[PDB]
């Protein structure tokens, strides 16, 4: 757990199955020369190349269902490597592709393709709930620009005011026309 | 004041919605426990109501991690 | 009658600003009949009522929507509702006042 | 669109995997529907808040004895003396 | 000046435009005192502007690059679209506009 | 004994939210949607001569937000419905002998 | 109007007490006028009350670690019953020496399904200089002003006390243990 | 153990800080013109806001408001049971599973 | 630029008396807060008293240099 | 206290003054919203403007909910609500 | 709806309680209940004499 | 490429004749930073008594 | 400015009453619009209506 | 003459919008 | 545990076996009145006499 606003925060998270407790620590002093700033060598200040440690093997088939049931399993998620730069590149551009023969007109395209592109970066297979706070951002305003289309789709606009006394601070102050 | 007088359809970011729910959750929390302060919600008062025979004990030691070596 | 109706109160329009009107004639027009209609009355606000038939599209308890018209404003009613949310909220806490300025006036401010 | 159980902020809320409940609350929500502010919360005195006004407390008085001084004092120059030298402002404001 | 400068700010309305690449910028070699494209250009234009007279405005009548298309704030404009509706749609008191290439 | 419980609670949440697959097996629909539905998974999507443009454009976009809502991007038949569904926007002003040729 | 008062109220007395009633009726009616906009906000704070009890229920406020062990609570309870019905299955299964008895109790015990995923409110991103709320530059004339104080006596300018959620200290580390020294009032804890 | 909590962090007033509020402050009240111009609105036969119809118009969706005691005071409802549509085949998929150690198509 | 050197020249003569005032009171603060024993105390009340005499000469050349600018022949 | 020169008489004057003071300030509001108010009208105007939008966002974050709840249908198995030595029920959507 | 019938059984128990408690002097004190008890007369095709 | 690989949006120059607006812009951010707030209300207060002290030392 | 407030006044009025009437007009059409396809769709059920206790498609077996 | 002045400043030229709950 | 030395205090045991996380509550109030006073009526006040929920059953 990562959040101050968590009680059991730095702790390792409890599963049904035993697992070793020790937790993977990010980079939080590292050195100024950094002399390799590739993808390669800069996922290893957040997230462990071969994966986490927390993996089960089940003895049995029903557990393995059961926790999936209850949501605390997904192999994508416990038994799975980090992604590399060039897997990341190929999802994020076959995504793109999809998303232009789905629309050309669309201006929300390239925000849907920022999410998809930032939850792939933070490696969301492993870390959904990291990267969703990572890329909630671009779904916000992936949000925005759908009512900003349909907006102008249906022309839909609203009586503006008259302008008020004192819209300008200084009489000698210009007032940039803004549509 | 930025929506219905300044024009914006979109007044608060992820920063603002974020505030907007701390205040709500800190509106809850001080309607729903009476007399809570500080350490969960930023306010503070005086004339406090203690039970009586106040006993006063040391924290416990914070957890022993496991850690590497 | 409904469309000749709707021409004419558009052009002297109601306070209402013909919604009555248009709602009567968006039910109107559909092929299978209307799915929402004004209730004929003795009393005196008339309501919205859902056709049978039609009330497992909606997702409603009953076929009454309330009434076709806004309540009236009521001090008895304003706190006859804020009691109710009262109740069903069940919060202790709420009216407690952890500081108030000191003054002889009861509610210094408001 | 495309990567649910990854994105649980576009998901709906567990009162809805739960299949059970004159017009009754809808039965599907999302947890994005938290971006929004009047989603749930009505819009009542929305444009009404800002209308409520309260005045300034300053009182402008002072008693002025002046019997107490004998002496003048200084005073400030707030503003270039534009009646004489008019046509040569410009030419000579910047000097001293 | 003081009269042409001040009735253009406080009438006309106007936006800063970047571009994304360098080999997308227009070449200004002939035309004198701007050798060179700079962004972030103050730009006044008129209400019934388009997207296609903003293209050729920057480009100078000459033959623009292919699929170039015009974003505010993330969002894609259409080449059929009022430059001052579009912004007040998607980009609203934020006008910076910055014109790339969509292959995709 | 889980998976029995499981695909039960399945089938019973997807009875309260009324949802409706491949199998259509729901008789709370309403007769256009479930003549949608059908047309979508076993006929052909078409619009009528009978009906006007503008009609025919709503139907089109009916088509198009409830397939859109029905299959997500991961799905394979998304691309080609709306292939399909953009060429009848396309070819809307027409009939339907010279929208097969088009359409096909 | 001085004639019509002085008429009815020739002297001070009576002036006085004609001033004085004039202000309680004045300062009664805007108490009923307030009395009313009061029960309205009452009404609207109210329902912003349950708005965020609502979303107590579902688990908003609820921090991941809270959510993973009621996760678990499910999970270990579920397992309990599956279990203790699979040993009483199985003991009156070869008591009775026969297969469908087990079969049987398959369906003694299914409203729905746990949720996939859960969202929470510790996992929206706040911070003025935090990266994770930053897509694209706000402009300067859009961007709203801090306060300013300036004078000979007090100022605000020499510390920085933060934001409604991520505040510090405005005094700094050597003048915090002598921050009695730096106010004109004090009201110390209770311990 | 979170309610009726002791003092925590100290209160305070710095040097030379200003307060805003004068003498005549706890005699001082508030107000609001709304009631007023309520008042005069329903006198007068003003225009009108249409919060006062339950029906909405503003979506293509049927919506009713649900007034809390006042007409200022509203939240729209919809009407609709809406029908939900999946371009899906059944049974087609076991996430439990691990797909990559099974042998075969579906695990390639 | 002889209007912004003005302006710089006014801004500094305002504001010496509200430097002097303010951020070497803050500097004696600091060796308030930090001070416990009596004999530095002692030693220090001098140091105050030399800030007081430095203000009041400080706020002397302020009236001077104001004077000085704001003294206008016609 | 109904005409002559008393305590009773000075707080009925005070009274009246109240009221008479209302009724002024009831008369400036009056012809201030007849003749003096734009701010009713934009308002109105863009609380519409925000209803729609509202409903818009309403909509679109039920629709994402529901293509959430769709990708189940795949996990979806009607086979398991079968029981041993027993055929399948088309209630389960075969 | 059997979910909706035992709760409005429920709320119909809850009501001829009230009026028992206030008695039939008092009976404008459950005016509360019309609201749901009409909307349940609605649903199920019930009549309740209110 | 795409419009978010591009960060340098602060880099809005403006025309060289806009500098004209020098003191009205500064005037307009003094104003709605310092004069149209209780700050102001200080200043003109501090105003009122230089008044003050001039009618005063004049007589 | 008091006479052209008025007059501001009363256009806003006049043109806030024309505003609503349009919305609601402009809802009204696509309404029928919609009346009309289904119209049309409804033709396209069988005689007899839909088979509400079976489902449309069986894909696959019940041994 | 300030009274009045103060006044009439405060309460009709210096009005300002604050909160309400 | 019960220590109020323990960080984990009033919250039940961890073991590494999924176990129902609901603990035994001692009484705390009892009670004036406690007619039977038997070790039976006791024990029930500190330990639960069929035991704790808390068991394992191993697949191994």
């Amino acid at each position: 757990n990562s959040s101050i606003y968590d009680n059991r925060n730095h702790e390792a998270v409890r599963h049904p199955w035993s697992t070793d407790a020790r937790t993977f620590h990010p980079n939080d002093n590292p050195e100024a020369d950094r002399i390799n700033t590739q993808y390669s060598n800069m996922v290893s200040d957040s997230f462990p190349e071969g994966g986490f440690s927390d993996a089960p093997r089940f003895s049995s088939n029903w557990e393995r269902l059961l926790a999936y049931h209850h949501g605390l399993y997904s192999p994508e998620k416990f038994n799975s490597t980090t992604k590399t730069a060039d897997e990341i590149r190929l999802a994020v551009n076959d995504f793109a592709a999809k998303v232009h023969a789905d629309d050309p007109k669309n201006a929300c395209k390239y925000l849907m393709i920022e999410e998809f592109k930032c939850l792939q970066s933070a490696q969301a297979r492993i870390d959904p709930q990291g990267a969703a706070t990572k890329c909630v951002k671009w779904f916000n305003e992936w949000r925005q620009c759908a009512w900003d289309q349909e907006k102008m789709v249906k022309g839909y606009n609203y009586i503006e005011d008259r302008r008020a006394r004192k819209h300008k601070p200084y009489i000698g102050a210009p007032d940039l026309q803004y549509s | 004041a930025r929506y219905c007088y300044r024009g914006l359809d979109h007044p608060f970011t992820l920063n603002e919605m974020k505030d907007f729910l701390f205040k709500l959750r800190e509106q809850y929390l001080v309607n729903k426990y009476e007399g809570i302060q500080f350490p969960f919600v930023f306010r503070q008062f005086n004339r406090v109501s203690t039970p009586g025979t106040l006993e006063v004990h040391t924290s416990p030691a914070l957890q022993q991690q496991p850690h590497f070596h | 009658d409904e469309g000749i109706n709707l021409m004419k109160c558009t052009k002297n329009p109601d306070p209402s600003f013909c919604a009555k009107e248009f709602v009567a004639m968006r039910e109107c027009n559909r092929p299978q009949g209307p799915h929402l209609v004004l209730s004929s009355s003795p009393s005196s606000p008339p309501h919205y009522e859902l056709r049978p038939e039609v009330k497992h599209l909606y997702n409603v308890d009953s076929t009454d929507l309330g009434s076709a018209v806004a309540p009236v404003r009521s001090k008895e009613q304003l706190d006859r509702v804020a009691d109710s949310l009262k109740a069903d909220l069940n919060l202790p806490g709420y009216g407690h006042i952890p500081y108030k300025w000191e003054s002889l006036r009861p509610n210094p401010g408001a | 669109p495309f990567m649910w159980r990854q994105r649980a902020y576009c998901a709906p809320v567990p009162s809805a995997f739960a299949s059970q409940q004159g017009v009754r609350k809808p039965l599907l929500r999302s947890n994005s529907e938290s971006l929004s502010v009047f989603s749930q919360i009505p819009d009542g005195l929305l444009g009404h808040t800002t209308s409520v006004t309260m005045g300034n407390s300053d009182i402008f008085f002072l008693p002025k004895p002046s019997n107490l001084l004998k002496i003048a004092l200084p005073a400030f120059v707030f503003m270039p003396n534009l009646t004489i030298f008019t046509r040569a402002f410009p030419f000579y404001a910047h000097t001293s | 000046g003081i009269f042409y400068t001040r009735f253009r700010a406080d009438t006309k309305l106007g936006y800063h435009v970047f571009i994304n690449e360098e080999k997308l910028y227009p070449d200004y070699s002939q035309n004198y005192f701007d050798t060179k494209w700079t962004n972030g250009r103050k730009v006044y234009l008129d209400d019934e502007t388009t997207v296609e007279q903003l293209k050729a405005q920057i480009y100078g009548g000459k033959a623009a690059p292919e699929n170039v298309k015009v974003a505010c704030r993330g969002r894609v404009f259409e080449d059929a679209d009022n430059v001052a509706m579009a912004v007040r749609a998607f980009c609203k008191r934020d006008p910076r506009l910055l014109l790339f290439q969509d292959n995709l | 004994k889980i998976l029995r419980d499981r695909n039960i609670g399945l089938f019973n949440l997807l009875q309260h939210h009324n949802f409706a697959g491949l199998s259509v097996n729901n008789a709370k629909l309403s007769d256009s949607q479930r003549v949608m539905w059908t047309d979508l998974v076993q006929g052909k999507p078409d619009v009528e001569d009978k009906l006007s443009v503008d009609a025919r454009e709503m139907k089109v976009d009916m088509y198009e937000k409830l397939f859109k809502q029905a299959a997500d991007l991961e799905n394979p038949c998304r691309m080609p419905g709306v292939a399909y569904l953009r060429c009848l926007r396309d070819t809307l002003t027409e009939t339907q002998s010279a929208r097969r040729s088009s359409c096909l | 109007v001085n004639a019509f008062v002085v008429k009815h109220n020739p002297d001070l007395r009576l002036q006085f007490v004609a001033f004085a009633s004039f202000i309680a009726t004045h300062m009664a009616i805007t108490k009923e006028f307030n009395d009313m906009y009061q029960r309205l906000v009452d009404i609207t704070s109210l329902l912003e009350l349950q708005a965020a009890q609502l979303h107590a229920s579902e688990g908003f406020w609820d921090s991941e670690s809270e959510q993973q062990e009621a996760r678990l609570q499910r999970h270990a309870e579920h397992r309990n019953d599956l279990e203790t019905t699979w040993e009483e299955a199985l003991r009156e299964a070869t008591l009775a020496r026969n297969f469908d008895v087990l079969v049987s109790y398959l369906n003694h015990g299914q409203n729905g399904i746990p949720p996939s995923v859960t969202w929470n409110f510790n996992a929206m991103p706040y911070g003025k200089e935090n990266p994770d709320t930053k897509t694209f530059p706000i402009p300067d004339h859009e961007q709203p002003y801090r306060a300013f104080s300036l004078g000979f006596t007090a100022n605000n300018l020499s510390g920085n006390w933060g934001d409604y959620i991520d505040r510090q200290d405005n005094k700094n580390a050597l003048m915090r243990p002598a921050r009695m020294m730096f106010t004109d009032v004090f009201i110390p804890t209770t311990k | 153990s979170m309610d009726h909590g002791m003092q925590y962090s100290s209160i305070y007033w710095e040097t030379s800080h200003r307060t805003y509020l004068p003498f005549w402050a706890s005699l001082t009240q508030k107000f609001s013109w709304k009631i007023m111009d309520d008042q005069i609105r329903s006198f007068l036969r003003l225009p009108k806001p249409v919060t006062t119809e339950p029906f909405v118009f503003s979506s293509g969706s049927p919506y009713i408001r649900r007034y809390f005691g006042d007409a200022d005071i509203s939240v729209p409802v919809p009407l609709h049971a809406p029908a939900h549509f999946a371009f899906v085949p059944t049974g087609t998929v076991s996430p439990w599973e691990e797909t990559g150690m099974e042998t075969g198509p579906q695990g390639a | 630029r002889f209007y912004f050197m003005y302006m710089a020249r006014t801004t500094f003569q305002a504001v010496r008396p509200l430097l002097a005032f303010s951020v070497f009171g803050e500097v004696m603060k600091l060796v308030l807060a930090t001070m416990s024993s009596g004999l530095f105390s002692f030693l220090f009340s001098f140091v105050l008293a030399f800030e007081v005499f430095y203000f009041f000469l400080q706020c002397y050349i302020s009236y001077t240099f104001l004077t000085m600018f704001f003294t206008v022949l016609f | 206290a109904i005409k002559g020169p008393s305590v009773p008489h000075s707080i009925l004057f005070g009274v009246g003054a109240g009221c008479c003071a209302y009724a002024g300030y009831y008369l400036y509001r009056a012809m201030r919203l007849t003749f003096f108010d734009t701010e009713s009208v934009a308002l109105q105007s863009r609380l519409r403007y925000a209803e729609k939008q509202k409903l818009f966002h309403q909509e679109l974050d039920r629709e994402l909910a529901a293509g959430h709840i769709a990708s189940l249908v795949a996990e979806y198995d009607p086979v398991a609500t079968r029981l041993p030595f027993q055929p399948m029920q088309d209630r389960y959507r075969v | 709806a059997p979910h909706q019938r035992a709760a409005c059984e429920q709320l119909h128990s809850e009501y001829k309680q009230c009026l028992a408690k206030n008695g039939r002097t008092h009976f404008s004190a459950c005016t509360d209940f019309h609201s749901k008890l009409r909307a349940c007369e609605n649903m199920l095709g019930t009549s309740y004499c209110i | 490429a795409s419009p978010m690989l591009f960060t340098d949006y602060d880099n809005t120059a403006s025309p060289k004749s806009e500098l004209i607006f020098m003191a009205g812009n500064a005037l307009g951010y003094c104003t709605e930073r310092f004069f149209e707030n209780e700050y102001g209300q200080s200043i003109f207060m501090f105003a009122l008594g230089l008044a003050y002290l001039a009618m005063l030392g004049h007589e | 400015q008091g006479i052209k407030t008025v007059y501001a006044s009363c256009r806003y009025r006049k043109l806030n009453e024309r505003e609503i009437i349009s919305d609601r007009y402009t809802w009204l059409h696509e309404r029928m619009l919609e009346d009309e396809v289904e119209r049309v769709l409804l033709e396209q059920v069988p005689a007899g209506g839909f088979d509400k206790t079976r489902p449309g498609l069986l894909l696959g077996p019940s041994t | 003459v300030a009274l009045g002045a103060s006044f009439v400043h405060d309460y009709f030229y210096q009005r300002r919008p604050v909160a309400w709950c």
